[PDB]
């Protein structure tokens, strides 16, 4: 298909998130990523990964 | 010896850094601001603290993506195990051997 | 030929696998809603259960690790951009 | 060597989230983590790490997720289409049982 | 049973509950962008 | 209890394979002929490549 598929428009394939907020015990830790999926942006979450 | 232009059995795949690939005067590709290094293909990467390597050793994640999606055309929804009958020979992960 | 008279001993080993008793009238998989599991006697009564397992005796504390086959479904709806409302339903064993 | 500075990468894990197609918005994905080496380790005796010596602190954190570079007409169909009541998406467990 | 159908359990055929224009789309993107583990098909004895 | 201390060497190996670029959009094998291998603006000039 040449058409109603794909673009050419701007946009990454893979987004990189650093932590927006860590916090930490003697024996835990969670961590805080905001998702910012954009207009047009496609995201199937199988792909995610820390 | 083995003649790997005829026979196949290719060895200096790792001494390969990164590429770079520029149509005309400027014009990049694939460029419209699709990978973390847009005008360029990083191979390698010595002592990554930036979060790009991947799998245990020092192939970026860009990198190993691109052979997957290549290969198997694995990539969109996520990395599995490659189906034994597709995984052949000369394809790419069945000759992966990460090593520390 | 010295031989002396013998005994047999037989035992048998089963690493890494789950024991399964299916709920169907046959015991085949034929689907996963399973006929005994569709039939009404069961659907609107109340049970109660008492299962008794014999094992074997240890010189230290064990543990019997029962799964109860179930139905743990979730449904996703996402009405408007940048909202999310999910509805989980496990039966039997509702939370 | 014992001395290890380390990189892993790690998936999410639980099924509804794990299958599903994630549609424009900003949405927060917040996690809590075990640091206690006799639970994130493994050795082949099964002596007690806390006591023997053991340790790991965690330098830092990245995360990863992969998209579609589709036709924005297609995309705002395909986002529309996901939003109305009778297309809501559904899930259910492989091991699916209660737990004793 | 009702509410086993409204969360589709012992629901219908996930092409027959899905618009069509919707299944029409799955069915072309299929092979490079799977949909069909997205939405339950459930199998009854 | 004596260990020295100690840096960290990671590599890999790779024997019997080429590395591949395919000349597509998403990079995907949609049709022997991609989709990028048709579109105008390679078809219809000429272009250099460094």
């Amino acid at each position: 298909p040449t058409h109603d598929v794909t673009t050419d428009r701007s946009q990454r394939l893979t987004l990189r998130f650093i932590p927006v907020d860590r916090e930490d015990t003697a024996y835990s830790y969670k961590a805080r990523f905001t998702l910012a999926v954009g207009d047009n942006r496609v995201l199937d979450m199988a792909s995610t990964y820390f | 010896g083995s003649i790997p232009y005829l026979d196949g059995t290719f060895y200096l795949n790792h001494t390969f850094k990164k590429v770079a690939i520029t149509f005309d005067s400027s014009v990049s590709w694939p460029g419209n601001d699709r990978l973390l290094t847009p005008n360029e293909f990083e191979i390698k990467r010595s002592v990554d603290g930036e979060g790009y390597n991947v799998a245990q050793c020092n192939m970026t994640k860009d990198w190993f993506l691109v052979q997957m999606l290549a290969n198997y055309n694995i990539g969109y929804q996520g990395f599995y195990i490659p189906e034994s009958y597709k995984d052949r020979m000369y394809s790419f992960f069945r000759n992966f051997q990460p090593m520390s | 030929k010295t031989a002396v008279d013998s005994i047999t001993q037989k035992k048998f080993l089963c690493d890494r696998t789950l024991w399964r008793i299916p709920f169907s009238s046959n015991f085949m998989s034929m689907g996963a809603l399973t006929d005994l599991g569709q039939n009404l006697l069961y659907a609107n009564s109340a049970h109660a259960l008492d299962m008794t397992f014999e094992v074997d005796p240890m010189d230290e504390p064990t543990l019997l690790y029962v799964l109860f086959e179930v139905f743990d479904v979730v449904r996703v709806h996402r009405p408007h951009r940048g909202v999310i409302e999910t509805v989980y339903l496990r039966t039997p064993f509702s939370a | 060597g014992r001395y290890v500075p380390f990189h892993i990468q790690v998936p999410q894990k639980f099924f509804a989230i794990k299958n599903l197609l994630l549609l424009p918005g900003s949405y927060t994905y917040e996690w809590n983590f075990r640091k206690d080496v006799n639970m994130v380790l493994q050795s082949s005796l099964g002596n007690d790490l806390r006591v023997d010596g053991a340790s790991i602190k965690f330098d830092s954190i990245c995360l990863y997720a992969t998209f579609f570079p589709m036709a924005h007409n297609t995309a705002s169909t395909l986002e529309a289409m996901l939003r109305n009541d009778t297309n809501d998406q559904s899930f259910n467990d492989y091991l699916s049982a209660a737990n004793m | 049973m009702p509410q086993w159908s409204y969360m589709h359990i012992s629901g219908q055929d996930a092409s027959e509950y899905l618009s069509p224009g919707l299944v029409q789309f799955a069915r072309a993107t299929e092979t490079y962008f799977s949909l069909n583990n997205k939405f339950r098909n459930p199998t009854v004895a």
